[PDB]
């Protein structure tokens, strides 16, 4: 009567941490992509999602492997697609650049380069005496006057498919059968601690791989209020990552209407330059609301009183410094990499108690993504003008030491990492290693 | 009765072990389904579930449980692995909350599994020898 | 189930024979289930892992319904007239298996579910009157 | 045995069958568990592994001894095969050696236990539809 | 008289391996395990509707 | 400072090499074993 016996359980609801290799789903509805998607399985139309009733499971934002995962992934994916690409190796000669000064407004005075150089044709006997149209960023004098190509003396430049579109598209991380994703429901949930209200999941929702430096742009927005997450909230070298609840609307554009021109450097072989702008030269530029700006920063602070006193005076600064990667607001505004001066954004004080806010952007075409050195792309001109609107979903902020009985906290902008853009969406997901075997004492023997 | 409100992958997973053993199947059945860079990831994770699964039924088969969800042994259990009453384990306790607890006796309960099957599957060739 | 008399047995042979013919010739198809760089080689590799995914799906079923390791397999599930209203000579004698899976495609599911289920109680009710020794 | 100086993969290789016998499991239990063309090869590695594993599995099933590591069977033993003793074959030589002496004759015992299985469930289901 | 390559404007032949045979040889199309592949037997098959044989 | 050993297995070769710019080529030299270069045919 007393005497228990070994029972095995197959099927038990039991699950431990473990790393995976999720492969994508994406939507049907969705001419090819960087981010291969004719390569994922279909999506389930009516996703399942499970109710962990009792469950309080404990999730690391921080720690969490989906993260890496997803960088090595969308690092493999730019690869790929770059890897059938024309590679501009004949365009490292030397330039004749002289100053283009047909129609420009004094900011976009020497921003722009008219090189001529002498370039391979069809013929390895011949040679053609083409020109483009190249930015400052791009072109380093060599020393009317020489120049040549920046990544020159680091690599040899990839042009990017003109057919392969770099919109982001949702991507649906799955998990193999035997795994399963967890997805923190909590409102309030942090990144890290346990939580309380835990439901189970077999894909993640769409997450687009939207690249950019200091803002968060087209991601997903807090249900209740503005959400601080920071791996260590009192440590100043870790970026604090902030989420909005509501979006704030930017417009970003390039007024210049380009003019594409197709110079056919060998066999099967075209190099895209820029030919003429059809009108005046004005600056890139991206417009937010000064009002919802400024609610969305009075938001902020708000919340960020909670871990920096409810007195400390919370000041904005722009970023200290660095290159252009990492010193401004960097995207791709459907096809053209921008880098926005977000110095206006961020730079008020705010004391414990219509209009719109332009931001001053630049172009470049000799792309070096994910912090690489050796590999660059080079980003063919668009045709026409340029605008895209987004929604500035969060922030990517960073805190100063200030020390000696500083009541005043300064935090700026800060990107680096393309790992806290993933991070800000594959939070509230942690995948885990279901493990239905179990041994249980119960009264029942085995009949011989 | 059978008057579940809902039965879902791992929905009783916060649930008592005993209210959690009437939803095996549940879990059990979605055990096997629930070059470019994304096709080798399906491949992957195709062949990493299979192995999973079949590492399960390995271990169900030489224990003599093979093709069953509740299977009574012959291996008595030992109080050093857990103390507790069987009151408080079935109706106090989670499979999750259990699993943490037999963890590191997980591997001696498996040997004693295997060596007591292997022993009744002698025992029985034993018995009908002299039949 | 030994082809006493039968003309040949091959797989699939029975395809159009009757239920109650071709459910004496189940384990000629049952044993053929599992046996049967380069672009020839992924090809392969991929036959292989397909292979063994879709016979591990049936076993799996299989297995969880308590018929593991049996080729007809009866269980505690009642048969609701709502599924198929046809009488049993009507199903086993002028019926062939390809017409019997276009009438009980729709129940399918259902059905699964209620042999998993009656298989989690036998097990349960099992374990109960094992542990009155 | 019941007290063993040591089990582990193919320890019993050298012992008698009879001895050897008493450690199927530690045998039965290493059987399964051990871009770029290294990926490729090592998932070619492991799905041959599935497949061995999956192709044993399937001749236990047919043969009717579905997740048994020992099961007797209703096939006679021709001394065609072998005319060794019985005391002789389980306590005065291996399995190693055993397996050598009837590789011959392995096919045409697997096809009897294969048909004699059929027989048996021809017998099973004939019997079933008589009540 | 000045010529090019047909191919010099539209991409770069890659010259095929002397050794390498174009010859046809028969291939199987084989269906894993699991699969089955029908042959329509019916000597006066059109290549579309049911097939008796 | 050579060794009469090594007489003649060292060769300080001099040649006109690509540069980074497609368009301009350096005249560099080096030194390359007796092993490595063979004449054509100072
Ligand atoms: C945040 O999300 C918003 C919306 O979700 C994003 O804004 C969208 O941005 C995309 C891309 O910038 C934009 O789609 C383009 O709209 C243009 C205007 O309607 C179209 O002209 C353009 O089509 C051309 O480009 C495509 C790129 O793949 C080609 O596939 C297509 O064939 C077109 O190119 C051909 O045609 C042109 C013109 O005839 C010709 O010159 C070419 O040579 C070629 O022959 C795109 O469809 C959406 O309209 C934007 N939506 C909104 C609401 O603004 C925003 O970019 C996101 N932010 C970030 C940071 O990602
Ligand atoms: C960039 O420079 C080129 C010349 O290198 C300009 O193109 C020439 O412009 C002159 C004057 O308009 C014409 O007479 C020529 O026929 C044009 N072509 C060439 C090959 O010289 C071009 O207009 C300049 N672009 C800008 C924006 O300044
Ligand atoms: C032409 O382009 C050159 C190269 O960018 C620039 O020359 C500079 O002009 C500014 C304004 O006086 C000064 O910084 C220097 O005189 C120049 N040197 C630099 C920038 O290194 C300018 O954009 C244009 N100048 C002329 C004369 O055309
Ligand atoms: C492009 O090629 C032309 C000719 O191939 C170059 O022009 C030569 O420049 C050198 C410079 O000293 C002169 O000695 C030659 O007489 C020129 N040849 C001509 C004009 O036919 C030109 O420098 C090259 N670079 C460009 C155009 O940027
Ligand atoms: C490639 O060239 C660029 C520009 O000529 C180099 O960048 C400069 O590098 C020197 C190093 O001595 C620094 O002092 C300068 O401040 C750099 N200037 C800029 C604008 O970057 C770059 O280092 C070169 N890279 C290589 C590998 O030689
Ligand atoms: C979060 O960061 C703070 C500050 O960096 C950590 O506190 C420091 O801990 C080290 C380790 O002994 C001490 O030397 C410092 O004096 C501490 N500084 C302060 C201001 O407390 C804290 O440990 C970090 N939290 C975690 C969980 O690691
Ligand atoms: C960003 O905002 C600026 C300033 O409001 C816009 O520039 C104005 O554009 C209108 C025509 O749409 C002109 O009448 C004004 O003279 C411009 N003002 C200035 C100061 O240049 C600009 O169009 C907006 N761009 C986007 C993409 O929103
Ligand atoms: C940018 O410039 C191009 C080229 O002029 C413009 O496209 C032309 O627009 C006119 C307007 O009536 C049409 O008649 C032509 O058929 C268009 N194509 C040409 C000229 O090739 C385009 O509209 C301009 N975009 C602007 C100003 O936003
Ligand atoms: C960003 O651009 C959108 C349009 O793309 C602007 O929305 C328009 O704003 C004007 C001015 O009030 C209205 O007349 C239009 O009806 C609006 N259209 C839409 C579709 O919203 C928006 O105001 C811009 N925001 C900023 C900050 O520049
Ligand atoms: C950030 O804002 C400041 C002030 O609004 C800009 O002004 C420069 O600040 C730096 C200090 O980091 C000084 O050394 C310079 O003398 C200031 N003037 C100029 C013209 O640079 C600063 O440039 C802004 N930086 C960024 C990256 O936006
Ligand atoms: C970002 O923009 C700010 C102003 O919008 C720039 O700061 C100005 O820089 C110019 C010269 O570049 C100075 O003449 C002004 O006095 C500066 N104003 C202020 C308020 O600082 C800043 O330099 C820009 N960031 C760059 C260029 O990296
Ligand atoms: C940062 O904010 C300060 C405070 O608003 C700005 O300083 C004022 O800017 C206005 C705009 O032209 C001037 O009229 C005032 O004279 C400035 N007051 C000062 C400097 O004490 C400053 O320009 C902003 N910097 C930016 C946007 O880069
Ligand atoms: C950016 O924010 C805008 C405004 O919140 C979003 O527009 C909403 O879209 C949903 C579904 O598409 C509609 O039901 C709402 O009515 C829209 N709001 C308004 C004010 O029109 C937009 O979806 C967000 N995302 C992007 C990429 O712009
Ligand atoms: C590559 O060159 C061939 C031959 O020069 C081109 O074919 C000719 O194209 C012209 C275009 O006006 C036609 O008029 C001729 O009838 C074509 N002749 C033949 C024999 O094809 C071909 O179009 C060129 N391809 C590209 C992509 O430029
Ligand atoms: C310079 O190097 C050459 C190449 O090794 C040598 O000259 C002769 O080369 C031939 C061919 O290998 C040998 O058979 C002779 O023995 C070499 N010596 C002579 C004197 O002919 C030798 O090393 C050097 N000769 C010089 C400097 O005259
Ligand atoms: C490297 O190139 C230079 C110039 O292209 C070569 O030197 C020339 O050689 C030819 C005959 O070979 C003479 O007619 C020229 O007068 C030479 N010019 C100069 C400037 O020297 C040289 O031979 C090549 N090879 C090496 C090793 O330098
Ligand atoms: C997040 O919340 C947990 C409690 O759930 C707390 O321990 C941790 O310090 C918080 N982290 C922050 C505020 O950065
Ligand atoms: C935003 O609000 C702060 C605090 O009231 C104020 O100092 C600042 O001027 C506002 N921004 C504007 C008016 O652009
Ligand atoms: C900080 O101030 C807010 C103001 O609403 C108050 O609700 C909160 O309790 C304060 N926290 C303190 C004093 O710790
Ligand atoms: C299990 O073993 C680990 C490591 O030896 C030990 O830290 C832990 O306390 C043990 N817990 C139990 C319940 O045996
Ligand atoms: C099966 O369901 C489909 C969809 O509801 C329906 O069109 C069809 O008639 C049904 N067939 C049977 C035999 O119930
Ligand atoms: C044994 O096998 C031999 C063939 O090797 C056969 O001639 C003989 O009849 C068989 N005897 C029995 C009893 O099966
Ligand atoms: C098995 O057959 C081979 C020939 O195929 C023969 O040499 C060997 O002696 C046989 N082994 C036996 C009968 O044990």
């Amino acid at each position: 009567a007393e005497n228990l016996w070994v029972t095995v359980y197959y099927g038990v609801p039991v699950w431990k941490d473990a790393e995976t290799t999720l492969f994508c789903a994406s939507d049907a509805k969705a001419k090819h992509n960087v981010w291969a998607t004719h390569a994922c399985v279909p999506t389930d139309p009516n996703p399942q999602e499970i109710h962990l009733e009792n469950v309080t499971e404990e999730f690391n934002m921080w720690k969490n492997n989906m993260v890496e995962q997803m960088h090595t992934d969308i690092i493999s994916l730019w690869d790929q697609s770059l890897k059938p690409c024309v590679k501009l190796t004949p365009l490292c000669v030397t330039l004749q650049c002289t100053n283009v000064t047909n129609n420009i407004t004094d900011d976009m005075r020497g921003e722009l380069k008219n090189c001529s150089f002498n370039m391979t044709t069809e013929l390895r006997d011949k040679k053609q005496k083409v020109y483009s149209l190249f930015y400052r960023l791009d072109v380093v004098q060599i020393n009317n006057k020489e120049y040549r190509l920046i990544n020159c003396n680091t690599s040899a430049c990839t042009q990017a498919c003109p057919k392969v579109s770099f919109e982001p598209i949702p991507i649906h991380y799955c998990a193999p059968a035997g795994f399963a994703i967890l997805k923190c429901k909590d409102k309030k949930f942090n990144g890290t601690g346990p939580c309380p209200s835990v439901s189970t999941v077999q894909c993640t929702h769409g997450i687009k791989p939207v690249v950019s430096t200091q803002l968060l742009l087209n991601g997903s927005l807090a249900e209740e209020e503005v959400m601080i997450r920071s791996e260590n909230i009192t440590n100043n070298a870790k970026n604090i990552l902030v989420q909005f609840n509501t979006p704030v609307q930017i417009n970003c554009t390039r007024p210049n209407n380009n003019t594409r021109k197709s110079i056919r450097i060998g066999p099967g072989q075209a190099f895209y330059a820029t030919g003429d702008i059809i009108g005046d030269i004005r600056q890139a530029h991206c417009n937010v609301s000064k009002a919802t700006w400024n609610e969305t920063l009075g938001k902020v602070v708000k919340q960020l009183r909670k871990h920096f006193g409810n007195n400390t005076i919370i000041r904005f600064a722009n970023s200290s410094g660095g290159d252009l990667e990492v010193t401004t607001h960097s995207f791709n505004c459907g096809g053209e990499f921008f880098y926005c001066n977000t110095s206006g954004l961020f730079n008020s004080t705010w004391i414990s108690n219509n209009d719109s806010i332009t931001l001053p952007c630049r172009i470049k075409q000799i792309i070096n993504m994910w912090q690489r050195i050796g590999q660059c792309m080079y980003a063919p001109p668009i045709q026409g003008v340029i605008r895209c609107v987004s929604n500035i979903t969060g922030l990517i902020l960073t805190r100063d030491g200030g020390s000696t009985n500083s009541t005043t906290e300064t935090f700026r902008p800060g990107g680096g990492d393309m790992r806290d853009n993933w991070r800000s969406e594959l939070y509230k997901y942690k995948v885990v290693k279901i493990e239905p075997l179990g041994v249980a004492p119960t009264r029942c023997k085995r009949r011989v | 009765g059978i008057g579940a409100v809902f039965l879902g992958f791992l929905g009783a997973a916060g649930s008592t072990m005993g209210a959690a053993s009437m939803t095996l199947t549940v879990q059990a059945r979605n055990l096997l389904s629930g070059l470019t860079v994304w096709g080798i990831k399906q491949l992957q994770a195709r062949v990493l579930a299979v192995e999973r699964y079949l590492r399960d039924q390995q271990l169900l088969g030489i224990w003599g449980c093979s093709g069953k969800l509740i299977c009574c042994t012959n291996v008595p259990w030992n109080s050093s692995w857990s103390n507790r009453n069987l009151s408080e384990i079935w109706d106090n306790m989670t499979w999750l909350q259990w699993d943490k607890e037999i963890s590191n006796y997980t591997q001696i309960i498996y040997g004693l599994l295997e060596e007591s099957q292997n022993q009744q599957e002698k025992n029985e060739q034993d018995l009908l020898a002299l039949d």
